[PDB]
């Protein structure tokens, strides 16, 4: 599982983070999940099942499958969106694989 | 709906340790338990997962043959046991599960514990 | 009201914990529970969108309700009281009615889901099975775990078992 | 011999929102909210507004020397950002806002 | 020279729909002001080609 | 939800342009589409009614929202602001929730119309036809354009074709 | 909309006055009407609850909307008018829309009850009877007043009359 | 929907009396009629009831054999006839029925007439 | 049919009146009904079918079946609730039996 | 197709316009339609299918089939309802027949 | 959804003319087209109509044998061809269609073009 090591945004801008396999394509059956983690707190689920946003997560987070890779879009990034972003891909109902974090910086 | 982990600390390289995750607000007979570790410098790493019924246990390649996951529904507790601990295992360990409106989703991890610190050093 | 929750299915299943809607199957290899994950996930998504729609559509803004008036400004104070009381009445009425109507909608939505699952299984099986009535289907042909996994998935082969089921019917 | 029951479908891109689903494409929709204006002050109820170019209500009512360049009836009064020519001699206009309210809709 | 039912500091408004987005301050019989962006009422089928 | 649109009938027809709901017949005289004019007109009338109810019930009246206050009337200005903000919040919440509710009601109404059309055809045909499942019906008896126009009209003559259908069943 | 009231049942019964939903039986012992009291009582309870919710959720408080202002306080009088007009508009729109929506809810609630009764009877008789289409069931087996009292109750003994019904089917 | 009763008054012991209940706002062909009495000191005592169709009539022990209940649907009228009146029958009489949203509920008595007084005295 | 001859309540209190048979148990099939009568007025139906409260009856009146006896609960008893409460129990669809009144006193 | 050449209305009054065949009866299968035309503008549909009123038409226009003739009723005739009124009747789906217009005068 | 008409003007009696109705906002493969004229003094007169599929075309008594109606879906246009025009044909012509919420209603004419003036004079 591969993520971009770091990307940057502007306050009030739109950013797209990408997650993909190293040896195959990503589909709905892999149930991509996106986690937001600050260094001193446990991770927070943002998007599961490529589309499902749990209650309490702000609407600016969206997910999709573009081409052969999962994508997380933040529209109108705020100053509190600067954190580590992790991607999870599934092979079976319980087999999970986490990707390396994508360090998002809000300028 | 909370999960609290305990049992961490210092272990000499080659020793064994047992971490216990305790759930409050929901029954462990209706949820799965996943164990995920995070190195102090690095990213998340999935160790293992035990199913809702407790019959199917799936481990990662870095934990297969060393780590054992058990779940006691009567006590609402889960145990991760390591008996091959190496210096690369120093990390913060997390028990997690996915609950949405009172039912289990195996492909989601929204409930997280605070995590426990496991140090594996000779000094 | 569609007639499935508290209707032709008289009671819920406590042992079925891996979903909201599911199947209890009884073969010669053993009985078991198995939830329908797709319908359950769709229901979760729709309930989440309803809760979000109710909550994050309020659009509040910074205000300071309290005002101070002297003893010769009683008319303005009463006007302020009238504004506050009117807003209170409007909001309490709207909140109660909103909650009641969406509780209706949610319960009916779950009922609909259960009925649609039953109809899907019935249209798959046709006359290869007999409708007992409580929500169950007795197969006229002896089919194993693969057959019932096919029924759950939606790939039941009616022609394969038609000849076998014709003899026992 | 076959008889199928079906429904209409078109190439419409129009999207509506539902309490259970967002971004739902439909064959047709109507608009309950207009957000277009003609960018143009115009007559209300048939009677044209009173336009005060460089004066304000105080200057117009008192007859400022810079106001002779300027109706028996009007629907509303129009001021401008550069309406500064008012009470040229310094002083106070008692109940000025009351006068503005009373002069807004003469017949 | 127009003929409008609802006037705003930035222009006139056609008062045929129940809700308006243009401006809070209004003169005349005016549609109600809402802080919303899209208000579309579905009149046809769900589009499933 | 009733289960027809995006369900038992998995897709709409771009080729059908004469109505919202309809039939596709496949015979020896040729295939074709044909709308159900009565159901389509009833749906049009009720949707027009819903739009008229949403629009023509507002009962607006002449008003001038803007008010001007001097620097010693800050409390009254804040009261005016409070009134304006309260009305804005009430109207925005009501408008959003109203549109969200009527959209689901409209879509469910269309789904119910399709399901009712299917049930009417099924009850007319009975065992003279076999239900494939896509929303289609294969006749056990060869019947021509008059037969299908009768089915569409609601005057199917079951005993006429019962004998012919019994042989092929 | 479920399709019973003004659907496959094309008219109400003026003769049946002891309830809202009921049965009409024709045996060699005679003909008669008999309302279904349980469903009628359930409907009465739910419509009563709806009426109570609409009426008894207002939460009114003591107030005096009339205010008097002098010639030099026109702005505050305009503010009071604005408050009154805004409350009037909000309440008229809310009341009209609420009544219009709950009328739909009630009518579809009754239509669902009739359908549920029909499906309960149909699933209870299975193939011992023939579905006419008007909303009626013609028995293949001659059964007396006790039989239809059982069908109304919900205790139809299918195996008892099956062999009798097989010969005439 | 109202019920109004008439025909009460003074009666000598051993005599007979007839009371009429007239309904307004609803047809008597769609409702049952129950007759109930209250002693001047005491509680309510159910006398009898006549069904919607008018075929089944049920009386109490104190009224069985003496009291007759009839119902004319065309005139929207009901009649209670008492025979062999005793001094124990001095009471206030009520005709009652149950209507909810335009239909009859036989196990409810919510539509009550004002009642009429019957005095059985030899003095 | 047996009722308690008298009960006392305090304003704003909670009371539970009890109605029971003398030779059997009270069930749903007996359709308990509760009546409130002031001395000079015809009775008022409060509860029918053990649970059902007609429109126009205040919500503080509730009914149920406890043990083998019907129970009418008044929560937040007010001054107007000082009347006589009667219980009616059914054997058939038309056979009724009223119980002795319970004179509730509001203090 | 036959209409009355002219009718007169008082403001705020109620009027009924009649459209009828020359050699037959008017029924639902004929689909009466009503049109309002000002002299210099294209016609505007008011009522279609005897009852149906398109969106945007004021609610004061109603249609029905009285006896053997279609009737268009205007309740509360305003000053803007002074125009020519045409009726259209259908034999088949596509075959239409217009009637000579009725000139409505608002007094 | 708009219809715009063109092709009118001066025509000598006995001549021929062609009128084009162009639609914007909808596809002509999903609508029918009706042609109706109005004399300078007089009422509306229906001339003809072409169906949705284009297979059935119907004309009036005064338009049968002279007038031809055709529809091209690819260009979204409809043509009315007049042959052997007389002086009684001097009128304002209109193309009309019925569209409610994006579908065609044949027995309604609510979409109207501005109309085009056709004058047939020998002077």
């Amino acid at each position: 599982v591969i993520q971009e090591p770091a990307m940057s945004v502007s306050p009030g801008g739109t950013v797209t983070l990408t997650c993909a396999f190293r040896s195959g394509s990503v589909t709905t059956s892999n149930y991509p999940s996106w986690f937001q983690q600050t260094p001193g707190q446990p991770p927070r689920l943002l998007i599961y099942n490529t589309n499902s946003r749990p209650t309490g997560v702000p609407s600016r987070f969206s997910g999709r499958i573009s081409g052969n890779k999962a994508a997380l879009t933040i529209t109108g990034a705020q100053t509190e969106d600067e954190a580590d972003y992790f991607c999870a891909l599934y092979k079976t109902a319980l087999n999970v694989r986490f990707g390396g974090g994508t360090h998002l910086t809000v300028l | 709906e909370k999960l609290v982990e305990s049992g961490g600390g210092l272990v000499q390289p080659g020793g064994s340790l047992r971490l216990s995750c305790v759930g409050s607000g929901f029954t462990f007979s209706s949820t799965y338990i996943g164990w995920v570790r995070q190195a102090p410098g690095g990213g998340l790493e999935w160790l293992g997962s035990i199913s809702v019924n407790g019959d199917i246990t799936d481990y990662a390649e870095s934990a297969e043959g060393r780590f054992t996951i058990s779940k006691d529904n009567s006590q609402n507790m889960a145990w991760l046991q390591m008996n091959s601990l190496r210096t690369e295992d120093t990390a913060r360990y997390y028990c997690a599960t996915g609950r949405f409106f009172g039912i289990v989703v195996t492909y989601a991890m929204n409930l997280w514990g605070p995590g426990v610190e496991v140090v594996v050093s000779s000094a | 009201l569609f007639g499935a929750i508290a209707g032709f299915i008289e009671g819920g299943w406590t042992g079925m914990v891996d979903g909201w809607y599911g199947y209890h199957h009884q073969n010669e290899q053993g009985s078991g529970y198995a939830a329908d994950l797709k319908s359950t996930q769709n229901a979760i998504d729709k309930i989440t969108n309803k809760v979000n729609s109710v909550i994050e559509k309020m659009n509040t803004q910074f205000t300071a309700v309290g005002k101070e008036f002297n003893h010769l400004e009683k008319r303005i104070e009463n006007l302020n009281k009238k504004v506050d009381d009117g807003f209170l009445d409007i909001w309490t009425y709207n909140a109660e009615l909103l909650v009641l109507l969406e509780n209706e909608r949610t319960l009916d939505y779950h009922d609909s889901n259960v009925k649609n699952l039953y109809e899907k299984v019935r249209n798959q099986l046709k006359n290869n099975a007999k409708e007992i009535g409580n929500g169950c289907f007795e197969f006229y042909h002896k089919c194993d775990n693969t057959c019932m996994e096919s029924v759950k998935n939606g790939t039941y082969d009616y022609p394969k078992y038609s000849e076998e089921a014709k003899l026992n019917r | 011999d076959t008889l199928c029951i079906g429904y209409h479908a078109n190439n419409s891109t129009d999207t509506v929102d539902t309490v259970l689903e967002k971004n739902v494409t439909v064959t047709h929709s109507v608009n309950l909210l207009e957000d277009k204006h003609n960018g143009k002050l115009c007559k209300l109820r048939g009677v044209a507004p009173l336009h005060l170019g460089k004066c304000n209500i105080a200057g117009w009512i008192l007859g400022n020397p810079e106001c002779e360049s300027l109706a028996r009836s009007w629907s509303y009064i129009v001021e401008t950002s550069n309406s500064d020519n008012g009470t040229c001699y310094p002083g106070d206009f008692i109940n000025y806002e009351e006068l503005r309210e009373q002069l807004s809709s003469v017949s | 020279d127009c003929n409008t039912t609802c006037q705003t500091p930035e222009g006139a408004i056609n008062t045929s729909l129940p809700f308006q987005n243009v401006h809070p301050i209004t003169i005349g019989k005016c549609p109600k002001y809402v802080k919303s962006t899209k208000l579309r009422l579905a009149t046809g089928l769900r589009n499933v080609p």
